């Protein structure tokens, strides 16, 4: 029944305890530690060249101001204790959008020790900016960062530091992207010199590569379809004028509805992605063939059985250019 | 903390350093971390970007300590701060993770450096006359919403043009060509002059893939109505289904196009070229017709192979270089 | 529920490779992870990995030695152990872990496991 | 140096001050005096019948109890003071979802005056509904209001008046509408009876009128277009089945589909719409143009003449009818 | 200026009142009448199944611990006097999400009387769902509901009334849905039984009525007219074996995008509306008209006269049928 | 009159009460019991992942802190009182979005007990991942969990359990999913171990399965006609080029533009669904007929009725092969 | 601007119905309503209705008496008096009132008023 | 507005199986409840079962002896009673709850009630 034992030692603790200095006010940095338990990496957005994150967000560092004796033991206090504490000034620098859950309370864990030492985690919602270069798209590969940094208080007066090393970051595996694959992860720590001062830098950077299963099929596999339906014109004969002509503009009307569906769905960037390579390939295949009976039909007005091997031949060696150069 | 606690106590907060007397003189900068959105349908931009307001408050000044005093943001709420306010923002809001991104360091003459990170969606009145080859001007008003130039000064800080950070953004569509700072003393909205220190900058809409997209399937409709001519007269389900297709999806391309894009009263270059090129793909089923008719002709189809990509290339020189 | 079934132990005085398969809900059971446990000693964690991603963690005692990766044709999770050394003696069993069932390194989280090989060198 | 000065004289103005009781509590009724000064009309949306309003919006009223003396200056206070100074319940009636920009600072000011006269202002983004006539739709004119009154207080307690008679509301010339002109505003001061009692109203209404521009290019030009497109079928020989069978469907195809996409950008209203009579003409055209060559295939298994001059002057005189009628 | 004798009643009032007691607490339980006056209806949505509602919520109850004595008036107070007095912890069980308007302060309402009786407004905003059949869609009929309950209290504790009796509820005239028709609305008071206790049910229900016209003529319009557009076949001679064919096609094909543009504006619901059950019959006549062809075609290779007679006759039947039964 | 004995009692329960100490701190670990009372589910997104939950969320606990001595009655207090209240630091592990209900108070509850008891009640809406197996959509079965956690207190500090056993969670008969059904739900407790400790995990699990009506008609019928639509060109004679070049163009076009439009309504995942299967097959029949009348026109510049035969049964037997594969 | 027309009054000793037609901005005032006023009493609400959705509303001393309907097409309102009374001795006007105009039964609410029809049984 | 009619009791001394036909306003009325009365004790709830999804509630005494299942096409409710014992001898009813009426074990939160069937073994 020492609860109110510890209610005193708590008590103490907080009497003239001053949240506008941080400990060791005016003295040595003091040092950070920090860990991130990843929940999941909810989207991943090409547009908005973004991605949401959802992630515990642990803290550690010494305060001696919060030093305890006679209680064995790690007093772990109500979240809402924080308010009558200094805590960092972390702040995500790429962040876009972020908050903390506050469901049933907010998700915020105080735990004290005897030493001094106190361990503040949080569970944080973040949606940070990641440039991506689509230039291989959809075969690319990205970096996607996530820059933690101290806003006001400068390298002389705190410092950060990955607790653990390599094994700060964890739940990696738990990410499960249908559209991408973790590849690595890295833990990096620096120094950012702004007009301000110098501050410390933690960064945490995930390389993701992109899966090509979907795109195979909703765009690639209808793209070769519409080229050999053009060539099913070869065989019609040449006095068809009206079933080999539809063939032609059907094909090429097609292909610009596929054309101008894929690009709706990325940002508008003003560079050549890899799909898009292809599809203008494709798009000169089925035009050639209805340039093909044109001329067919100019002359009438043997060159069939040419273009039924020329063409099957010229996409097929089209094809392998193409993915050889972007695999 | 003895300094600290002697200064709140005698602070009045409801009132601004030397009321009654000479304006306060703040100092302000812009750090511009990124431009996340331009859209041309809302009329609007995404900036975020920290904001540093530096001013001297004698009330704040103490002894004996040399050392500039670095405190978090929950030292904000106990001092005055200028009422500064973005002019022309839709809406803005702080970022608050982990905590409230805000800076105050004071130092012993009473100097006051206030850094806030804020995300703001300001409005930015865009011409898309020569839309997609347009260039757009957008601003970023900052003035005091309650403090007439009685009261409170803006002026840029001396390190506005070294810590601006507008040639590092990177932008998806657009290039930041030019930016200007400027300083308006003459504004007045409803009572009292409200001194406005405004950022001017250029964005140029990038001119590759994208603007190919658009101008190609209308390009290239064109040319498939070329196509007929070289069909034999004969051959009439096959040059009036052609003739008929380029028209619909010509038609179709104008409604989606503009369907698409901001529902203003505008008529951009992009619709000046679809009519252009539905006129050309229309005469050229005007001409089978007329070719069918007077069947009811060889030299007709010949003269308009020669005159329809004459003329497309022609009308396409004139509006290329009217535009760019 | 998740049935696993290990193989490809037996004793050496070199590298050898074990082998785990999965069968029944492996989509609700993402995680596979490899324990040993030593006689007399607390059951030791391996390695993990997903089933979808290949991502991969591993200890410290067995990194860079102990290579994991799975084929989802056969639901096979399969151990190359290389550079054996004597403390490489343990039974090794095979686990599968829950979506939202916490760390990697703890066996209690994990809810399925398999018979258990062991391995003396 | 007279800081200490005007301080005490704030504090004694505060000492006692009742923010619960309105000034001249139990007496005559206090007289608020507003004037709008409006920035911007972001939006005017017919599917949800609503608009979104940006404005600076001023209270003036005049408290005894914040009366000063010896203080030649009116007093600029900071926006957080409101929080200890009785403010009118002013809302407004006919919006939907209204803030208060709160960047850097909440975007409000309080200025007292010797007399003790108030001027409280904000500035305030409001989306307030307004119901829209789409009968003459596009070529309608729309009256939106916005609705100002008190909440609890009655006209026994508190009166509105427009400060400055006509001239109380300015920046209508700043409202820069794509699709709209600002015809004219008006200023309506009067009160409104309920249950709870009789409550002061102001009413400020602009007339906004539809440009024409744009529903011409995007949706009259290409209905005529099509009609244009479905007479070439009269000129081309009977004996083309499939070809003018086939333009009599697509005219008719496309038809429908633009009248379709009209009606998905507009609220589903059950009435008849100017535009959708239009559009029903042409519809009619079209149609009956390929009726004209189903009446000609089946008498051949003149009329051709005919048909060359009777549509393309019915349509005429229909499309003379349906814009005098509208305009 | 008698402010201060008021300050000092309102004073005396809120000296040991206690907020986390209800009046008459361990007592008889406390009625609350209820009144609520509509707004408006803004939305009512068929894919969420929820409406948004507009209205004034008034509660009344008596609270003796607030009479007051000497002063023959009724007492209006300021919004925020509400946060130091016991409210009933009235909450909407079928809304999904609500507000109360905070623009220029909290739309709410606090009156005070010599008796103790105290008057509470807001005005609240709230999305309530709303289960909706859609068997006879677009001819059905719906009744939606919103359900008022207090959360802790039960009925040993509050009770709740409809004040004025079937006149609580005024406003209903204002409700203007362009697609809806307010039939009739009901007033249902009623005692619910939880494992925690039984609770006092406030509900109140507005029957609602479709408008068939947007849907005539945006659905049932262009169905009719692609079905008599498959019809003109009949007249075309058997020789002209393309046109006839690209009419049946083109009919089909334009009914199925009818079809599927029609389903995604709604739930993806498993059930058959009536709808879907005209658009399946309109689709089996061209379908036919399209296989009559075929018929032709065969025996060729009288009976398009007897189709011109049984297609028109059949529809007309289905019509009749269709009609009657859903009306 | 004992409202002023219910108010000593009450003061002196919080007179010295530590909200910063758990009950019993530093001893024994609180038992907090939890049930749900389910409200409904609005949503099920495939796109996203996740679905939305609306629930009475329940806990009890004992803190002798708050034991009170003769009333003999369960003390209701008012919402508010529990800011000055320990309550359990419960939060959902796999939500992205949650809130509590705010109108017109805070949908909370606090009902206290003799004995110590607290009864802690809250509605809340949350919005909770759930990873999908979309393998055999849309015949696929889900299994969405909700996970119950204490975010800073161990095993050691605090403990969970569903009060009334398998009973704990009522309301599932409430859940009227349009496009699922709930087959069951399990409840599960058990221990999870991070590295800052082990925690108490509470799992409610649902077994949803799709309702395969609404895909029947929007997916599987239309892509049946269309291959039934391809086989009328066997009928067909071969010199009819344009009209049976026509009919294979047609149904190829609109097979794609079935597919393309079902992929946009999912997730971007890279795997093949169930419901992807058909549609390729189906495009499978309807190119092989169009190649099938470009080797009939091939040779002939008897093979039509092998193809009347074949392909109706190949088509059966591939339907038959692909609904007892996934059923 | 809407102008108030009403007519079919006269004097009875029966079922009456009465007629008012509207002309002019009627979008902007879609309610309309009936009032009668007694020789020295105030001004009585007797029933309102909307052009559009056809709901209504009736004072209880005219309630299951008097019915109220409108056609659009002839931009009028007619008050069907059945089941006279001789406390129905009134003039009877017509009025229209805006869209945020407040409650139904105040005729100060209502900006545009008839001339009025004396009915007397 | 909704009607229910049930039968298929008698007396037994085994099997036997209860319906419950319904007709109306079922759509709002989605859950149907079977109670039974033992004379002199208060009613009792039996099971309840949701028109559409055909999830189902059973009380712990009738657990695992009786199975409620639905047909929408006759729009019935049956109640199957197998391995009957003495205690199961009180009138059976069937009722009809609201979609917002509350718990389902509580008959006064259900409006539309049936005759009732008596049944003795
Ligand atoms: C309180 O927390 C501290 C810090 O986590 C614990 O100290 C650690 O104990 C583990 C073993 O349990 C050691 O492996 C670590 O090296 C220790 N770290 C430090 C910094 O001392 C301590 O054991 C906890 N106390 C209790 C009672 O659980
Ligand atoms: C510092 O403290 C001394 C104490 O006497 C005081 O007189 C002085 O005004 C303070 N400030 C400065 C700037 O010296």
């Amino acid at each position: 029944g020492n609860m109110s034992f510890v209610k005193e030692t708590v008590d103490k603790l907080l009497k003239g305890y001053d949240i506008r200095l941080r400990p060791d006010f005016g003295g040595p940095p003091v040092c950070v530690g920090m860990n991130i338990d990843i929940a999941s990496i909810d989207m991943v957005s090409e547009v908005n060249m973004d991605y949401t994150l959802t992630m515990y967000f642990q803290q550690y560092w010494r305060d001696k101001r919060l030093a305890y004796s006679g209680i064995p033991l790690n007093l772990t206090l109500d979240n809402r204790v924080a308010d009558q504490l200094w805590v960092p000034d972390t702040y995500f620098l790429n962040d876009k959008k972020s908050f903390v859950h506050g469901v049933t309370v907010k998700n915020r864990m105080i735990r004290l020790h005897p030493d001094g030492t106190v361990l503040y985690g949080l569970r944080i919602t973040t949606t940070a900016a990641c440039m991506m270069d689509l230039r291989r798209y959809p075969l690319d590969e990205q970096n996607c960062t996530l820059e933690i940094e101290s806003y006001g208080y400068t390298t002389d007066d705190i410092e950060f530091y990955w607790r653990g090393g390599d094994k700060a970051v964890t739940g990696v595996e738990r990410i499960e992207l249908p559209q991408f694959s973790i590849v690595e992860h890295r833990l990096v720590s620096r120094n950012v010199v702004f007009a301000t001062g110098a501050y410390p830098r933690l960064s945490l950077s995930f390389r993701l590569k992109r899966n090509i299963g979907y795109f195979i099929l909703q765009t690639y596999m209808p793209s070769i379809l519409i080229t050999i339906l053009s060539w099913v014109s070869f065989w019609i004969n040449y006095d068809a004028s009206a079933a080999r002509v539809a063939l032609g503009i059907t094909t090429v009307l097609t292909m610009t509805t596929i054309n101008t569906h894929l690009r709706e769905t990325l940002p508008k960037i003003p560079y050549v992605k890899a799909i898009d390579m292809y599809l203008m390939g494709c798009f000169v295949f089925v035009f050639l063939a209805l340039l093909e009976y044109a001329f067919v039909n100019y002359i009438f007005f043997a060159i069939d059985r040419w273009s039924r091997i020329v063409f099957p031949f010229t996409f097929s060696l089209f094809n392998l250019v193409y993915w050889l150069y972007y695999v | 903390l003895p300094n600290l606690d002697g200064l709140i106590a005698g602070y009045a907060r409801n009132f601004r350093p030397g009321i009654g007397g000479p304006p306060v003189n703040v100092a302000l900068a812009l750090e511009v971390a990124s431009i996340d959105h331009i859209s041309e349908a809302n009329m609007e931009y995404t900036m975020t970007v920290f904001l540093h307001q530096s001013w001297r408050d004698s009330r704040l000044s103490y002894n004996h300590t040399n050392e500039t005093l670095g405190l978090d943001s929950r030292f904000v709420d106990k001092l005055w701060l200028p009422d500064t306010f973005i002019v022309n923002a839709k809406s803005a809001w702080f970022h608050d993770v982990t905590v409230e991104n805000k800076l105050i360091r004071l130092q012993p003459d009473g100097v006051i450096l206030y850094s806030i990170r804020i995300t703001s969606t300001v409005a930015c009145d865009m011409d898309l006359a020569k839309y997609p080859m347009d260039e757009q001007e957008c601003m970023l008003d900052l003035e005091s919403y309650g403090y007439s130039s009685e009261d409170i000064v803006y002026y840029w800080s001396e390190s506005q043009e070294h810590i601006h950070g507008l040639d590092k953004l990177q932008l998806a569509q657009f290039t930041i060509t030019s930016y200007r700072f400027t300083t308006e003393l003459m504004n007045f909205k409803s009572a009292g002059q409200f001194p406005r220190l405004s950022l001017h900058f250029h964005l140029r809409r990038n001119r590759g893939v994208y603007i190919i997209q658009s101008y190609m399937p209308s390009v290239l409709l064109v040319a498939m109505s070329w196509v007929s001519f070289w069909i034999s007269q004969a051959a009439v389900p096959a040059r009036v289904s052609l003739g008929i297709t380029t028209v619909l999806t010509m038609t179709t391309l104008m409604v989606s196009a503009r369907s698409s894009l901001p529902r203003a009263s505008a008529i951009k270059a992009l619709d000046v070229y679809f009519w252009i090129c539905y006129v050309f793909v229309f005469a050229a089923l005007v001409e089978y017709a007329f070719a069918h008719f007077n069947a009811d002709a060889d030299t007709i189809d010949i003269y308009a192979r020669a005159v329809f990509p004459a003329a497309f290339a022609a009308v396409n020189v004139i509006y290329w270089a009217a535009y760019a | 529920q998740v049935q696993l079934v290990e193989s490809g132990g037996g004793l050496v005085q070199g590298s050898l490779r074990l082998s785990c398969a999965a069968s029944g809900h492996t989509f609700n059971y993402p995680i596979m992870g490899w324990f040993r446990q030593a006689p007399g000693k607390e059951r030791e964690f391996v390695g993990a990995i997903s089933w979808s991603g290949g991502s991969t963690s591993y200890a410290d005692s067995v990194k860079d030695r102990f290579t994991i990766s799975r084929d989802n044709a056969k639901n096979t999770v399969y151990l190359e152990m290389n550079n054996l050394k004597p403390e490489d003696t343990a039974v090794y069993y095979c686990a599968a872990k829950g979506r939202y069932s916490g760390g990697l390194y703890y066996p209690t989280n994990y809810d399925y496991w398999g018979q258990g090989t062991q391995v003396t060198v």
